[PDB]
RNA sequence: UGAAACCGUUAAGAGGUAAACGGGUGGGGUCCGCGCAGUCCGCCCGGAGGAUUCAACCCGGCGGCGCGGUCCGGCCGUGCCG
RNA sequence: CCACGCGUCCCCCGCGAGCGCACGGGGUCGGCGGCGAUGUCGGCUACCCACCCGACCCGUCUUGAAACACGGACCAAGGAGUCUAACACGUGCGCGAGUCGGGGGCUACGAAAGCCGCCGUGGCGCAAUGAAGGUGAAGGCCGGCGGCGCGCCGCCGGCCGAGGUGGGAUCCCGAGGCCUUCCAGUCCGCCGAGGGCGCACCACCGGCCCGUCUCGCCCGCCGCGCCGGGGAGGUGGAGCACGAG
RNA sequence: GAGAAAGAGAGUGGCGCGGACGCUACGCCGCGACGAGUAGGAGGGCCGCUGCGGUGAGCCUUGAAGCCUAGGGCGCGGGCCC
């Protein structure tokens, strides 16, 4: 039942999507697990170029 | 203002001594407190953990 | 009993602006006495103009503030926007202005600047011409925004030239029916 | 924020903003854009006409990178380059006209929309129309093609 | 200034109660003691306070001057009178009037002095 | 200095104080005029009867034109066509009075409110003493009591209306400036009448309040002031 | 902690249109006013008092400003120039 | 009789002093009297009781409920427009033809906060139109060269330059005038006949871009072709017409 | 506050040291007219509950939260203070 003016639009909602969503409270987690792996390879390849060949 | 005292650079002791530093412009920028409590609101939602 | 309707009994103005910054409203404070004891109804105009919104305030842009300035009969005359001066970049000459404005871009203050002419604001202009005395007041393009195209006579409707709200523009997205006189019918 | 909501004012009214009459029932004209041409068809064509039908020739694999050409107009033509470049053009008595490749600001096609200023260019473009090519003839001016 | 930070001070600051139906405002330096702006005494330049003694009689009042406006231990000075009650209301109208220091608040000061004395000499 | 200072303050109080002086005399001797056109008015509607008759002849009186409309009947369940009319006599309320001109223009009008309005011919005493007891004025569109002349002569100074008798002479007398003085006048809140109405409903020819009842209107407005 | 419905008992009051309710008073209670000879506050006059007492001066300190028309020295400009 | 003096020409027949009374811009008394320590004073309200008037039980669906309409014995606690996403508009805030780091990276509270700018990739906006190939948003003036039975320019040199009409808040000008004893007489302020430059917006007429149709002639060259460009007049567009996101 | 567009305008020539309140300008004050309401819309709550950042040199074993009350009260009212 479409009010007076608008887009009609088509919301991809109509899957059950509440059992697949991806929540990214773990975004700062993973912003310090990858700068922790950076940091440990920089120190392993010791005098070598960090960012790679 | 368009006026910048000249702020005095205090020792350990407590008294005053000769440096004596400009005031920033910082310290003239416009006091705001909408922008204040609006930007504290938006912001002190962030350091949040969920629950349900 | 009384035989009158109640209506429009409650007219439906701004008297304080909806923002709650305190410099607009030291302005607001300066602008109430201002309007009441002076005889100048400019005062009342910058006063009523100071409570408009951001979409009744639209900006008004260097080019049409110095295309209302080359006006014959207008010269040395400082000149009054209560929205925001910004910035035109078709526009390459820049003569002397004297712009009194709430808020002027910082572009916009290096181009007037480099010009040669000064930017006052209000609290100056009280204390320039508490009256009002030779200004001239200017006003941005107040349909200038795209929402007063979606306005007015409905789509799907003959002679009216309306954007219908589309989620994506293409040949796809509402040319088929209402559109064509091949399929269906063309208003 | 639900303290400044509407709910708060409908506690105590027993309809809650929705009626007695014509309760507030679940879908009562079906779910989402249904009935396109059979119950909303006063809606769908008041507001959003040629919405049903087919139009146009069906192109499969488009690629949206092949008809990159994004445009200019002349009024903004000399944005792109820094004041200095015009400044001396205005001041040069040799007539060395700045050269303005437009591809380096990101703009492959030129088109002519304002006046442009009298003080002669070499605009390189990738396209041209006709009207910005023969107003950058009329400043004096060269069109030079890059590919 | 002194609008702008009085627009700041007046719903926001640790020195106002709001309590049934009266507003109130604890500053030292606060004539009258209510939230108002003439009598406000953080804001303003030039301000007259009055407190009692710290001894048990007497009347100190404060005086804001002009200068170390950011400087606050060197702002107010101080002065005690412990008099009779008349030559002590007229030091303090004296001080108020003839110096040009903020005529508005002369009379408040002066009943709020007349009002610590009533509460200095003896209980009844 | 303040030596001529001071003495040009109670000149120029002086001066005005003197001006008030000369309207007072002004409209006391506007006051005493009209009351010798009131007697004339009155007298020669009785020398012309008199010498008709002396004739033989008949003396038909001019059709007066000046009327007093009151609204006898409720806000409750009136007709859009009757409920127009009365918004353009301002009878918004029930007992209010207008006093009203009249002409094909505006008798038309009250023939279609018949039913609601009682309406007559009002007196030189009726038309004093409403102006007196319930006349007010529609000042900068609020109700302000005619307490003193100037309330009347900064309003109607320039039809040359500057004291009450004035107004009470342009009301009566029906002047040029009728429209204006008219209008300025609020609608007069009579109350509810001393005694009690005969019938709301029903017309004044036939045993009621309703219509016109002309030379009756004066024991009407005696008791509802 | 120990509420409400419900119940026992004590006290008070009432009772033939089931009870209950709104407006209006009246009567009886129960507690409160810490009622129960009723306010103070300025200025003036008179009468008795008691002070280490006011005004004016002198010294010291502190503060404010017809602005010193224009005193000397600083610092700053979201001012300019060399 | 709300009529009071004198002096000057001619028609006609600008500050007097005091007191006082008040049907005068909303009430005062500069008038009084009683009763008060264990039996009395005040307490409108809240406890009980009495009387007169009034008085059907709520929620609900209904044209209409006290209904012989359904729900409800009573009480305590729990108990129903929430959250995510998209969109639309209105509002407040920052910046502004730009804007935004949201993804990544660098350095207890802090999983925050700061910072990047050769991390603006990217989104939205600054350009529309067409099914599509595509095209893609003012012009005007002068001089020369029945082209002659473009007085109308094909191409160049110079110049003006980015509409008009009506209404229009604001402003700008100012014929005159705002008195103190009178005349001349400057400055400041103010009022104002009349007249302008007219914001935003509205209405209308023009103009430009894209599609389409009709009419018609001219121009371009590396390829003179089933090539390319152009004009005039209508008409279709969610356009432009000195940003507004 | 005054029936009449506008200056309580500047210039040149003939003793006693005194004077209430105010103005949280979102404040205070002054006039006028008005007040019905279901479905619904909107505004204001110094109405109420729970938690969080600030703050009250807040309160509290010399007795907080809760609960009861024929006690004193305030607010139209939600409710609240003794
Ligand atoms: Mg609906
Ligand atoms: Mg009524
Ligand atoms: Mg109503
Ligand atoms: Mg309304
Ligand atoms: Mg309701
Ligand atoms: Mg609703
Ligand atoms: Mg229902
Ligand atoms: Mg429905
Ligand atoms: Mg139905
Ligand atoms: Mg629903
Ligand atoms: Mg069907
Ligand atoms: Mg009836
Ligand atoms: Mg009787
Ligand atoms: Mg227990
Ligand atoms: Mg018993
Ligand atoms: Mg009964
Ligand atoms: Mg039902
Ligand atoms: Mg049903
Ligand atoms: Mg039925
Ligand atoms: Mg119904
Ligand atoms: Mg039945
Ligand atoms: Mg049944
Ligand atoms: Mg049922
Ligand atoms: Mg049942
Ligand atoms: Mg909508
Ligand atoms: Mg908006
Ligand atoms: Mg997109
Ligand atoms: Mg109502």
């Amino acid at each position: 039942a479409p009010s007076r003016n608008g887009m009609i639009l088509k919301p991809h909602f109509h899957k059950d999507w509440q059992r697949r969503v991806a929540t990214w409270f773990n975004q700062p987690a993973r912003k310090i697990r990858r700068r922790k792996a950076r940091q440990a390879r920089a120190r392993r390849i010791a005098p070598r170029p960090a960012a790679g060949p | 203002a368009c006026a910048r005292p000249l702020i005095s650079v205090y020792s350990e002791k407590g008294e005053s001594s000769g440096k004596n530093v400009t005031l920033p412009a910082v310290f003239k920028a416009p006091i705001r407190p909408d922008i204040v409590n609006f930007v504290h609101t938006n912001l002190r939602k962030n350091n949040r953990q969920p629950y349900a | 009993g009384v035989d009158i309707r109640h209506n429009k009994d409650r007219k439906v103005r701004r008297k304080e602006p909806k923002s709650q910054d305190i410099y607009l409203r030291l302005l607001v404070k300066l602008y109430r006495f201002l309007a009441r004891r002076t005889n100048s109804t400019f005062n009342q105009v910058v006063l009523k103009r100071l409570f408009m919104s951001r979409t009744n305030r639209p900006p008004l842009s260097l080019s049409r503030m110095i295309r209302k300035m080359k006006l014959p009969g207008r010269e040395n005359k400082t000149a009054v926007v209560v929205g925001t001066v910004t910035d035109d970049v078709r526009v390459q000459e820049v003569p002397k202005l004297k712009v009194c404005a709430l808020r002027v871009t910082s572009r916009a203050r290096s181009r007037i600047l480099k010009a040669g002419g000064k930017i006052l604001t209000f609290d100056q202009l009280a204390l320039d011409s508490p009256k009002g005395r030779g200004t001239v007041l200017l006003s941005g393009p107040r349909k200038g925004r795209e929402v007063y195209r979606h306005f007015g006579k409905a789509p799907g409707t003959p002679h009216s030239h309306t954007k219908p709200y589309v989620r994506s523009k293409g040949r796809k997205f509402e040319r088929a029916r209402g559109r064509r006189a091949s399929r269906g019918y063309k208003n | 924020p639900s303290r400044l909501r509407k709910t708060r004012k409908l506690r105590g009214h027993v309809s809650h903003g929705h009626g007695r009459i014509g309760k507030h029932r679940k879908h009562p004209g079906g779910r989402g854009n249904a009935g396109g041409m059979h119950h909303h068809r006063i809606n769908f064509d008041k507001y959003h006409p040629g919405y049903f039908g087919k139009v146009g020739m069906r192109h499969y694999h488009l690629k949206r990178n092949q008809s990159f050409c994004p445009t200019v107009n002349l009024d903004k033509l000399w944005t792109l380059v820094s004041e200095q470049t015009r400044v001396n053009a205005a001041k040069n008595k040799t007539g060395a006209a700045p050269i303005i490749d437009v591809v380096r600001s990101g703009y492959y096609k030129v088109l002519g929309k304002g006046k442009l200023p009298k003080q002669p260019v070499i605009v390189k473009a990738k396209f041209f129309s006709r009207r910005a090519e023969e107003k950058i003839k009329g400043v004096g001016g060269a069109c030079v093609l890059v590919a | 200034s002194a609008h702008l930070q009085w627009m700041v001070v007046r719903n926001c600051s640790s020195f106002l109660i709001k309590r049934n139906k009266q507003t109130y405002s604890t500053e030292p330096n606060n004539l009258k003691a209510r939230n108002s702006f003439r009598y406000n005494g953080l804001i303003h330049r030039k301000t007259v306070g009055v407190e009692p003694a710290a001894d048990g009689k007497g009347v100190v009042v404060v005086m804001k001057r002009r200068s170390g406006q950011r400087k606050p231990a060197t702002s107010y000075v101080r002065t005690t009178i412990n008099k009779n009650a008349r030559a002590t209301l007229s030091s303090i109208r004296h001080m108020i009037r003839k110096n040009k220091y903020h005529p508005d608040l002369r009379m408040a000061a002066i009943r709020r002095a007349s009002a610590i004395l009533r509460s200095q000499k003896p209980v009844m | 200095n303040f030596a001529e200072l001071k003495i040009k303050r109670l000149r120029k109080k002086f001066a005005q104080k003197m001006l008030r002086k000369a309207r007072r005399k002004l409209i006391y001797e506007k006051a005493k005029h009209y009351h010798k056109e009131y007697r004339q008015m009155y007298r020669t509607e009785i020398r012309m009867a008199r010498m008709a008759r002396k004739a033989g002849n008949f003396y038909v009186p001019a059709e007066p034109k000046l009327a007093f409309v009151i609204r006898i009947r409720g806000i409750n369940g009136v007709s859009p066509k009757v409920r127009k009319v009365l918004q353009l006599l301002r009878l918004r309320q029930i007992f209010n009075g207008t006093f009203v001109k009249l002409n094909k223009a505006s008798i038309n009008m009250l023939r279609i409110v018949e039913p609601y309005i009682a309406w007559g011919y009002p007196n030189l005493k009726s038309v004093n003493e409403l102006i007196y007891k319930r006349g007010y004025g529609k000042i900068n569109k609020k109700r302000i009591a005619l307490t003193d002349n100037t309330l009347i002569a900064r309003s109607l100074g320039k039809y040359n209306i500057i004291c009450m008798e004035d107004l009470i002479h342009e009301i009566y007398t029906v002047g040029k400036h009728f429209k204006e003085a008219n209008n300025f006048l609020w609608p007069f809140k009579l109350s509810s009448p001393r005694g009690g109405m005969k019938k709301k409903t029903t017309h004044f020819v036939e045993g009621g309040d309703a219509g016109n009842r002309e030379d009756q209107i004066n024991r009407l407005i005696r008791r509802m002031n």
